[PDB]
């Protein structure tokens, strides 16, 4: 395989601080150099820093230079990233790669941070519903619309996962709100459309909400 | 400092190909360029360290090459596997920077969306607010674009989309649009339209509706 142990944080309240683990076996934490590498998703790699496996000189990025300091423990075998004064810009997720000369070889898992002011919230469904005012054309397009909820992630079905071809549930959007919000939508053939029922399994773990709306074919 | 870049940004390509990923370097290293290969929802894993030297079970069809400014990945012939996001970065001078990044993707024919524009549920209404849908489907390449038209009036700001990854079968991608805004303004005009333009279609595919009629 090739990987070492991260787990540190998770959804935290801006300004406020944080901190991540990235556990390491007796040898290799006194054998290489251990670099956290950040990226932000939808965007390529920033390095963040390292430390020497004799006495643990870190080398540190001169952004993250200024609110991010790297330590360990002997005792432990851990490494560690202290993530002070939090911005919603550090929404990110961690890597801690390990390795010979300046190379980046064994990287950890990942762990990901996410700043947000939002509270937990249930989504609100609604009906992506096909319209008896249109075209034959052949198809049809059901949906549901995953509405307002925080944090990810949605488990969304079409009848129980029974229906599963031409399901295209879109990524989670992020709205100025500081909400998400997500389709699912799955086309069938219009005459189909009556007589098989679609409905849609939407299930939002953390705030425990699980609903399951019947999209009705509708022109009006 | 040491700014490194990569291109093409995206790579339409096929199981069988000759892959070649450029990366560059503003500053000159040596040989201190790596490659990197990471999939969706997944931790970037080691190519090519050194300049050329391949790592661990790195398959023999993953090269390396060039130096000083100029460098190169090379795949001899693709696999399933190969279709990922490759990434170059710098380890010689600190701090250690990364290239943007090149994502290869399963080539097929030119494919026009199927557009379908939903209206506002009635109960969404009720919320306050009306999100109004339009759904671009299984297209390809990437490319397209979505303008809403109010009353005729072109949208600018109002709106946001998903796009969907390379579909395991079609290798068609699959774009949702929404036109989000508060219903006393739903409620303040009437047509609503989804102009869509993609490379694959003759003329633009508008799709539109009347608050109201039906």
């Amino acid at each position: 395989q090739v990987q070492l142990v991260q787990s540190g944080g998770g959804v935290v309240q801006p300004g406020r601080s944080l901190k991540l683990s990235c556990l390491a076996s007796g040898y290799i934490f006194t054998s290489s150099w251990i670099n956290w590498v950040k990226q932000r998703p939808g965007r390529g790699l920033e390095w963040i820093g390292r430390i020497d496996p004799s006495d643990g000189e870190v080398h540190y990025n001169q952004d993250f230079k200024d609110r991010f300091t790297i330590s360990r423990d002997k005792s432990k075998n851990t490494l560690y990233l202290q993530m002070n004064s939090l911005r919603p810009e550090d929404t990110a997720v961690y890597y801690c790669a390990r390795g010979f000369l300046p190379w980046f070889a064994d990287w950890g898992q990942g762990t990901l941070v996410t700043v947000s002011s939002a509270s937990t919230k249930g989504p609100s469904v609604f009906p992506l519903a096909p319209s008896s005012k249109s075209t034959s054309g052949g198809t049809a397009a059901l949906g549901c619309l995953v509405k307002d909820y925080f944090p990810e992630p949605v488990t969304v079905s079409w009848n129980s996962g029974a229906l599963t071809s031409g399901v295209h549930t879109f990524p989670a959007v992020l709205q100025s709100s500081g909400l998400y919000s997500l389709s699912s939508v799955v086309t069938v053939p219009s005459s189909s459309l009556g007589t098989q029922t679609y409905i849609c399994n939407v299930n939002h773990k953390p705030s425990n909400t699980k609903v399951d709306k019947k999209v009705e074919p509708k022109s009006c | 400092d040491i700014q490194m870049t990569q291109s093409p940004s995206t790579l339409s390509a096929s199981v069988g190909d000759r892959v070649t990923i450029t990366c560059k370097a503003s500053e000159n290293v040596d040989t201190y360029v790596s490659w990197y290969q990471q999939k969706p929802g997944k931790a970037p894993k080691l190519l090519i360290y050194g300049a050329s030297n391949r790592y661990t079970g790195v398959p023999s069809r993953f090269s390396g090459s060039g130096s000083g400014t100029d460098f190169t990945l090379t795949i001899s012939s693709l696999q399933p596997d190969d279709f990922a996001t490759y990434y170059c970065g710098q380890s010689y001078n600190y701090p250690f920077t990364f290239g943007q990044g090149t994502k290869v993707e399963v080539k097929r024919t030119v494919a026009a969306p199927s557009v379908f524009i939903f209206p506002p549920s009635d109960e969404q209404l009720k919320s306050g607010t009306a999100s109004v849908v339009c759904l671009l489907n299984n297209f390809y390449p990437r490319e397209a674009k979505v303008q809403w038209k109010v009353d005729n009036a072109l949208q600018s700001g109002n709106s946001q989309e998903s796009v969907t990854e390379q579909d395991s079968k079609d290798s068609t991608y699959s774009l949702s649009s929404t036109l989000t805004l508060s219903k006393a303004d739903y409620e303040k005009h009437k047509v609503y339209a989804c102009e869509v333009t993609h490379q694959g279609l003759s003329s633009p595919v508008t799709k539109s509706f009347n608050r109201g009629e039906c």
